[PDB]
């Protein structure tokens, strides 16, 4: 018996309940990002970098 | 050169 | 026996009950960046570098 | 019976009830960044860097 | 334009979450009664008695 | 214009949000009664007796 | 324009976020009643007599 | 030359 | 040149 | 003559 | 005659 | 002859 690494539970997510009752809901963008209702997400990333809402307007590297 | 204008007059 | 990181639990979210009862909701964006609503989110990078709900306005690098 | 980083709760979230009752809400982002409304959320990074609601509002490192 | 008795809003019941992680949940009843777990439950009884969640171990009216 | 009555709002619930992380659980009733759990409940009776979680043991009415 | 018991909220119970972590719970009830646990519940009564979590042990009218 | 102009004339 | 006006006038 | 008996003899 | 026995012997 | 015996002899 090692267990190594194991029996684990990483980047998990459960039980969630959500009630979201609106009655008006508006995005405008103009030029740049918008990232709106990210719910119950789950990642794992190895050996690399992980975003879950990430927003940039915008890169510019002329030359 | 970058340009982004937005308006909403109502 | 062991147990090298291992029963562990890392990076977890459970048990999450939301309620949200708006009635208007209204984002504008020109140019930039936005995050708007982020809920119940769980990661584990490893050997990375892990954003979850960043925003930048722009990255301008010129030359 | 040796446990080396074992048995750990790391970077954890449960038992979150909200309730956001909001009759108007209203961003309006002209260049730069914003960041709004992140809840319930966990991470865990290894050999990085990690933001969660981090915010910039611009980068400009020209030449 | 009279509303009588109009636009009302009775017995009403909305916008619930729940979240309900038990292990092990263990009813045992010998004779009588047992009344578990109502949730989000909506009457409007007119001329009559309206219970909802009553429990009565035994009535007994011998002649 | 009137309005007898109109534009209520009798015996509502909204905007409930409930987490309930119980490990074990356990009724025993032996004779009588028990009533538990109830959540996010709404009544409305005219003209009559409304209970909601009412318990009682046992009537013995003989003769 | 009257407004004769108009425009009313009567009864109402609203914005309620609970979080119950409970490691062990246990009713044991013989003869009579128990009631445990009445969370968020909103009755409104007309013309008659409304109890919510009332508990008897046991009436006993004999003869 | 980056502009980001916005206006909500009512 | 980073410019970022924004404006609101009702 | 009501009689509701039980066990749970381990 | 109302008869409500219980036991848990364990 | 309301009875309502309980035992949990462990």
């Amino acid at each position: 018996v090692l267990y190594v690494g194991s029996k684990t539970k990483e980047g998990v997510v459960h039980g969630v309940a959500t009630v979201a009752e609106k009655t008006k809901e508006q995005v405008t963008n103009v030029g740049g990002a918008v990232v709106t209702g990210v719910t119950a997400v789950a990642q794992k990333t190895v050996e690399g970098a992980g975003s879950i809402a990430a927003a940039t307007g915008f890169v510019k590297k002329d030359q | 050169g970058v340009v982004a204008a937005a308006e909403k007059t109502k």
